[PDB]
């Protein structure tokens, strides 16, 4: 209903934050950061490009396999006969 | 007369391998043809083939060529 | 309520349905198009209206006119590709927008689903007339069949397309018509997206972990508001950047010749989006049977709901799910790619193999999973 | 008819276990349900005991999932441990509808 | 099933991302259209409004126009004009219909070169190396009388028949004319003509991209900075309990 | 010791919202009529001679 | 607004593409107009509150 | 259609060939004049009570 007031009942959790000028826009962001992107992105990884590498396959599979067959008239019946 | 930088840079490139290799299929088909003509054959799927790659070198060359 | 400004209009306290909504802590930056959908759409309301402004639609005018627009008017070349490039860029950001819902299960509401459903099916037509106002050589050809596609009703369908014609052909009026419906089409949208933002309101957004978000809220202000700032700020350069130096990119319909009806083009394609559905079209030699596929297609989107199957919404979780999830993804681009392709024969095969794929993906594969796991965990 | 093969079995459990990551945010098996009708007056019945720390795991866990942090794996969750809690409290709930379901047919 | 010829990628002065036209090849392109393509091609699109984009000076471009146009202009004072008058006036038309444009053609139909440019596959390469190309029938082979072999021609049969040899012409510049300079000449022209604007749309193309990287930062970072509180919670779950 | 412009700027101009705000218009003003100034030069310096600006000069006015 | 030194073409087009969303314009205006009456209600023709009875 | 050419001609032929092009655009043109003394009304009421008072 009223959205902040009634929506869970909630008992000894604490919470503590600063003014955000207190601290910094970048806490080695670079540096600290660089960890955090890498080992996650394996997770992903390993569930994602499969496929991928299915469709690029087929994708120069069927694209050869469809050359050949087109782009040669004289290629099984060559032009005696 | 001026002669063109193209028809030099024509040969630049026909003298590569690959053409004249292929070169040799245009007459491959070519003499066979010659004999066989009467028959569908022609020289022109090659021909193109040929001349594909051929100017693929040509490309970069003569642009720089011309004024 | 002491002196509150918001109160006094009361229209103002209808607008704290923003700035106090609450939202949950943790929301990824895949949550930002529904604010970028809406705003894809009132720039295109405005430039999709002073193109208007010089443009006249007739048989003999309209093209000229939209010759004559970049030529004489005033940035008329900036904007005839705003109109178009920034329709491109509403879609992607649109699939997102349901690929988020599905790869959580936030379908799980169902009449908001419902609504985007309806949503979805308007836009599409107005784009096409969209794309039918250049009075392109493909626009008159493209819609020439789509439309004549519509002939496979066994018995109401011959009068019925005249009909829509009012012809025996394309002429005129045909056009005339379109003009009107795709000019106002989009208010009606506008419309509807209040309502299906409307029941959201109501339970709420969901959040990626797929739990009750119950314990931890935001103000939304101070914060997603900003996300979105730069969110917003994304689509920018997205558009301004291939709608400035490089415009034909995705322009890629080439025909700026005259709608010819005697010459017909050796290639017949719409657009790509447009392609994955006609894709299927061109799949399956019955004409009518491959109809009713095509209309079958989309709908099961709403069926969605329905197979619900596991005790956990969110796909993150379920590695098998998702490992489901993006093997259909990959099954839709190859058809788009394969729609790009003439039909020779191992494309003939290869839609043939994709397409069963398609629905099989949907239709078997996907309720079974959670089943499983359902039972793996020993729910 | 199984023996060494049920024994067989709990690997890939544990293994698919293992292979949803919320076990590596600290969560158990019970909180990860999505909600029902069934759901709902489950939790009334709950002590607070469990209901409050049901409680704070959720709230600890969302926090982490804004900064993209995962829990030290020490602290991760563990395949010989996890608690049923919720469903004694299921059962009755469907139970006792099955009949009013059942007992209205007829 | 013709195979496809791609005209290879040639390097431009304006191909590059900020790379711009000539306007003096330019002049010369218009020569030869002004020369050749009004044989049967024509471009109904354009004014000549051009003056400063190609540099004509106006009183040029006027006299280059006025020279061009007188047609009729008194029939019972209805009328169009002789002599443009003004340079908004577009290029007259070899033909005065499809007709004769085509049976003059024989069958053939010379399209309008105003925007053929994006119209066709393969840029204007296309015609560079189409111009470029032709070949003789290979071995076993024949075309039609007017149809002329053209490798890149779709039909490699074409009825135009190539109008350039090294110095058909001589230029406004005066450079020897060469069956690749003339080719290359026109090739821009029309290109150009296809897209007016080209050139300037860079200006802002270039102007907003350094303008652009300012911004982003600066949200990011004050996004972090709200954000900032956000990301530095903490949690202490002390049940008395 | 003087404060660094920082503190200088704020005590100066960022406390009252409106100079804050007042600012904001006046270098922007200053801004774009040089800002606008330099990059044509660099375009028109990556472009030589391919535009009127340049070539005009061969036949302008004769 | 006339786009010329005249009333000649552009001048007529603007109009319709003006002419013709504007009314869609006011539907929207309407349920504004409306809703604070909701607020207060109607009024009757005695020019009293009319409370009592509804 | 919107033309100048075009226009008057297209509205010509709308009476003539299109099917009870007559009523229609009666409808429209005579219609819009109803409209307007329904409006006045329902501003005199305001007045004439005073209505006006929110
Ligand atoms: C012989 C009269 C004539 C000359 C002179 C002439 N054109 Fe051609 N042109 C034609 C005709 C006729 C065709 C089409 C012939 C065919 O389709 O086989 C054609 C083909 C073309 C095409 C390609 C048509 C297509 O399908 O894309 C272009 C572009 C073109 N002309 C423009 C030019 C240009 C550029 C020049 C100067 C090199 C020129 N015309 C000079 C008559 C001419
Ligand atoms: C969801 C919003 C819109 C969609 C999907 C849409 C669809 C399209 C599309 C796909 C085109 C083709 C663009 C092109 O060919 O360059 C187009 C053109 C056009 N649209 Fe829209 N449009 C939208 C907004 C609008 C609006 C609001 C209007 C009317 C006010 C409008 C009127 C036009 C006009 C006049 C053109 C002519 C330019 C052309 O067709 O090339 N568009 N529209
Ligand atoms: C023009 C098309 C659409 C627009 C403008 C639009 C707009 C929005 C907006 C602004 C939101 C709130 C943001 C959010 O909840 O994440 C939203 C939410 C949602 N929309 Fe739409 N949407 C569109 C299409 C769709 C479609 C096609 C569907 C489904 C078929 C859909 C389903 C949803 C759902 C499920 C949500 C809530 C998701 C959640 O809270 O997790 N929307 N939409
Ligand atoms: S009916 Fe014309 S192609 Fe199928």
């Amino acid at each position: 209903g009223r959205q902040f007031g009634h929506l869970t009942r909630v008992r000894h959790v604490i919470t503590y934050s600063l003014s955000p000028f207190e601290q910094r826009a970048f806490p080695h962001y670079f540096s600290k950061g660089i960890p955090n992107v890498l080992r996650r992105t394996r997770a992903c990884i390993l569930r994602v490009a499969p496929p991928f590498v299915a469709f690029y396959l087929v994708y120069t599979w069927g694209t050869q396999e469809f050359e050949k067959s087109k782009r040669k008239n004289p290629a099984a019946y060559e032009n005696d006969r | 007369e001026l002669v063109d930088p193209l028809t030099t840079v024509r040969e630049q490139c026909e003298q590569l391998e690959k053409c004249v290799k292929a070169r040799e299929r245009l007459e491959l088909c070519d003499e066979r043809v010659s004999s066989r003509s009467q028959t569908e054959e022609d020289c022109t799927e090659e021909l193109l083939d040929f001349l594909h790659a051929r100017d693929h070198c040509v490309a970069h060359k003569l642009f720089n060529s011309l004024k | 309520m002491t002196n509150i400004r918001k109160s006094h209009p009361l229209m103002k306290i209808v607008n704290n349905a923003f700035i106090d909504l609450p939202a949950p802590s943790n929301i990824s930056s895949w949550w930002n198009f529904g604010s970028l959908l809406g705003i894809c759409l009132i720039l295109q309301i405005l430039t999709g209206l002073f193109l208007a402004m010089h443009y006249t639609s007739d048989t003999t005018t309209a093209f000229s006119s939209v010759t004559h627009i970049c030529r004489d008017v005033n940035y008329g070349w900036i904007i005839r590709y705003m109109h178009a490039n920034g329709a491109s860029m509403f879609f992607i950001c649109l699939y997102m927008h349901v690929g988020r819902g599905l790869y959580y299960g936030s379908y799980t509401f169902l009449e908001t689903w419902n609504i985007g459903v309806i949503l979805l099916l308007t836009v599409m037509a107005t784009a096409f007339m969209g794309y039918v106002l250049p009075w392109g050589q493909m626009s008159f050809w493209g819609a020439t069949v789509i439309t004549n596609l519509l002939s496979a009703i066994p018995y109401i369908g011959t009068n019925l397309v005249e009909w829509i014609w009012g012809g025996f052909s394309v002429d005129k009026a045909t056009l005339t018509r379109f003009f009107a419906f795709h000019f106002i089409l989009p208010f009606i949208i506008m419309a509807i997206a209040m309502v299906h933002l409307l029941f959201l309101h109501e339970t709420g957004s969901n959040n990626p972990t797929g739990i009750s978000s119950d314990v931890d809220k935001i103000p939304f202000h101070p914060y997603y508001t900003i996300k979105d700032i730069l969110g917003a700020l994304l689509l920018i350069l997205a558009l301004m950047l291939l709608v400035l130096f490089a415009p034909d990119l995705l322009g890629d319909p080439d025909n700026y010749t005259p709608a010819n009806p005697l010459n017909t083009p050796p290639h017949i394609k719409p657009e790509w989006y447009f392609l994955f559905a006609y894709a299927i079209l061109r799949s399956i030699p019955n004409k009518l049977g491959g109809v009713l596929a095509l209309a079958f297609s989309i709908l099961i989107l709403a069926l969605i709901p329905l197979l619900h199957t596991s005790k956990q919404r969110s796909m993150m979780f379920r590695p098998l799910s998702q490992c489901l999830f993006w093997a259909l993804v990959a099954d839709l681009l190859t058809l788009t790619w394969i729609g790009g392709q003439p039909v020779e024969h191992p494309y003939i095969t290869i839609g043939q193999l994709a397409s069963v794929l398609y629905f099989l993906l949907i239709l078997v594969l996907m309720p079974t999973a959670g089943t499983i796991e359902n039972k793996l965990l020993k729910w | 008819a199984v023996s060494a093969s049920s024994r067989w079995l709990e690997g890939i459990r544990k293994w698919y276990y293992n292979a949803a990551g919320f076990n590596k945010l600290g969560l158990m098996r019970d909180d990860t349900i999505h909600e029902n009708d069934d759901v709902k007056e489950a939790i009334r019945r709950l002590p607070e005991n469990l209901y409050n720390d049901r409680v704070f795991r959720i709230k600890r866990a969302l926090d982490l999932s804004m900064r993209q942090q995962i829990l030290p794996k020490e602290q991760w969750t563990k395949y010989e441990e996890d608690k049923s809690y919720l469903e004694p409290y299921l059962k009755e709930v469907i139970r006792e509808r099955k009949e009013r379901e059942e007992w209205a047919k007829k | 099933s013709d195979l496809e010829l791609h005209p290879p990628s040639y390097p431009w002065s304006h191909r590059g991302l900020l790379s711009s036209l000539d306007h003096t090849s330019i002049r010369r392109g218009f020569q030869v259209y002004k020369q050749v393509c009004s044989s049967c091609h024509s471009m109904d699109y354009v004014a000549y409004r051009h003056l400063v984009g190609v540099c004509y000076t106006e009183d040029e471009a006027k006299a280059l126009a006025e020279e061009v146009e007188v047609q009729d202009g008194p029939n019972e004072d209805g009328e169009m004009f002789m002599r443009p008058g003004k340079l908004s006036d577009y290029f007259p038309k070899p033909y005065p219909n499809p007709e004769a444009a085509r049976a003059a053609n024989n069958g053939a139909l010379p399209p309008d070169l105003s925007y053929i440019v994006r119209a066709r596959h393969g840029g204007e390469d296309y015609v560079f190396s189409l111009l470029t190309g032709y070949c003789e029938p290979p071995t076993g082979v024949s075309l039609r009388e007017g149809l002329y072999f053209n490798p890149y021609f779709p039909g490699q049969a074409i009825g135009m028949a190539p109008p350039i040899y090294n110095e058909v012409l001589e230029f406004d510049d005066g450079t020897p004319a060469t069956m690749s300079q003339v080719a290359k000449d026109v090739c821009t022209f029309l290109r150009w003509a296809a897209e007016p604007e080209h050139d300037h749309r860079k200006r802002m193309g270039l102007k907003m991209l350094l303008m652009m990287g300012l911004l982003l930062p600066l949200v990011y970072a004050m996004k972090r900075h709200k954000w900032s509180v956000l990301k530095s919670r903490k949690l202490a779950y002390r049940p008395p309990k | 010791v003087a404060p660094t412009l920082t503190a200088r700027l704020y005590s100066l101009l960022f406390r009252r919202t409106s100079t804050f705000a007042l600012t904001i218009v006046v270098g922007a003003l200053f801004f774009e009529r040089a800002f606008d100034q330099g990059a044509d030069a660099i375009y028109e310096h990556i472009n030589e001679g391919k535009l009127w600006k340049h070539i005009k000069h061969k036949y302008e006015n004769k």
